[PDB]
């Protein structure tokens, strides 16, 4: 009974992060010890003529990005663990997330390590027009 | 190729919207085309779902620098016999709004302690994962009838995990710097550990040079068995599955080959006492 959500290539990394005190540090350490990034994310087909903003209602990838389903790029959603936000809610689930094509092999790791500019809506260092 | 880890146990016929699905497998078929997914204008997200996610099927076979192995060899376990705590869990089944997973009900230890938990699961919602009470029933059959009264004697998990840490600390503080859980057919015991164990690099206590055996979510601090009062999680425990040592047949038949003083009283603590007893006779007697 039930419907699978996961593939065996992700069992080890998700188990490790599901038990960690610090899941983000565990994912970073897992990659540094030679582990594979989390796969089975929700990658979208789009026209690559979007705004390029980081977190959006519909896919907004520009020609330098890919669009993904937001929950699928969130380590806390993937491991079914608590989110770090004060109220424990997610800022990616229910949105699409644009990820630079150069980083699209590890969308979960990308969202863990990067920050969205609140003024322009683009990723700091990957599109932000403020600095 | 799929796994049962994080299986969606809800009875919802359809899959999820692309922005809400944790994975490509869990996106509804209506969005899948040309090897990937598409956003479909006019097809909205679901803003009221509660989907039970199964915690059966963890695989602790990682090799990450600075993080200790949870499962240890028979040789390492023998050196740490003073840290041995038999552990067994009797579960209840998800029912009603979900079906297809086991939830911890009676947690038993070789100290003779049985703790009863409210049936609690990991329920995905549109905003987070809600660790919450879920509908459940004991498995059917006369061998499981003793679990029926336990469905209404459970304590919330925030209370149960404090009691586990206190019991382990009281038992082990003058015996070992660690715990080695002695298991038989470990799958469900490992699923139950998700509710009260955290892992990470080896740490030292917040009040001494001893290794940390406990963690507190109140202060994000680490403690040994001596300084863990009020701590809610077991940190970096070790474990071994005795069934993997070559035994055939059930726990009781193998336990009874060496011992006669532990009659089967059909309770989690009794299985935990028999598992530790069997391991002790196999490693240290004759
Ligand atoms: O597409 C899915 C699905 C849901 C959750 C996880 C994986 C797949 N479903 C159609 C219905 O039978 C359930
Ligand atoms: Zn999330
Ligand atoms: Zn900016
Ligand atoms: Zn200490
Ligand atoms: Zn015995």
């Amino acid at each position: 009974a039930g419907n699978a959500t996961e593939v065996p290539a992700n069992s080890t990394v998700l188990s490790f992060c599901a038990f960690a005190v610090d899941a983000a540090k565990a994912y970073k350490d897992y990659l540094a010890s030679g582990g594979q990034p989390i796969t089975n994310c929700v990658k979208m087909l789009c026209t690559h003529t979007g705004t390029g903003q980081a977190i959006t209602v519909t896919p907004e990838a520009n020609m330098d990005q890919e669009s993904f389903g937001g929950a699928s790029c969130c380590l806390y959603c993937r491991c079914h663990i608590d989110h770090p936000n004060p109220k424990g809610f997610c800022d990616l689930k229910g949105k699409y997330v644009q990820i630079p094509t150069t980083c699209a092999n590890d969308p979960v790791g990308f969202t863990l390590k990067n920050t969205v500019c609140t003024v322009c809506g683009m990723w700091k260092g990957y599109g932000c027009s403020c600095d | 190729n799929v796994t049962g880890l994080f299986k969606d146990c809800s009875k919802v016929i359809t899959g999820l919207h692309p922005t809400q699905a944790p994975t490509h497998l869990s996106v509804d078929t209506k969005f899948k085309t040309e090897g990937l997914c598409v956003d479909i204008p006019g097809i909205p997200k679901d803003m009221t779902y509660r989907r039970l996610i199964s915690m059966m099927g963890f695989k602790m076979n990682y090799q990450v620098n600075g993080y200790p192995n949870m499962f240890i060899t028979r040789e390492e376990a023998i050196r740490h016999v003073r840290a041995w705590i038999g552990f067994d869990v009797e579960g209840c089944h998800a029912t009603r709004e979900a079906v297809g997973t086991n939830l911890p009900l009676q947690l038993g230890f070789s100290t003779g302690v049985n703790l009863v938990a409210v049936p609690t699961g990991y329920v995905d919602t549109p905003n987070n994962t809600d660790f919450s009470r879920v509908s459940a029933k004991p498995p059917p059959g006369d061998q499981f009838k003793h679990l029926i009264p336990l469905m209404y004697k459970g304590l919330p998990w925030n209370v149960v995990r404090i009691k586990i840490v206190q019991m382990l600390s009281d038992t082990l503080k003058n015996l070992s710097d660690r715990v080695v859980f002695v298991l038989w057919a470990h799958g469900f015991e490992l699923t139950s550990m998700k509710y009260f164990v955290k892992i990470g690099p080896e740490r030292t206590c917040c009040l001494c040079d001893r290794r940390a055996t406990c963690f507190s979510t109140a202060s994000d601090t680490y403690a040994c068995w001596h300084h863990s009062i009020g701590f809610d999680y077991v940190y970096n425990p070790f474990m071994i599955d005795v069934q993997q040592w070559g035994f055939t047949g059930n726990l009781q038949s193998n336990h009874d080959l060496y011992c006669q003083v532990h009659g089967n009283a059909h309770v989690a603590s009794c299985d935990a006492i028999m598992t530790r007893c069997l391991a002790v006779h196999e490693c240290f007697v004759k």
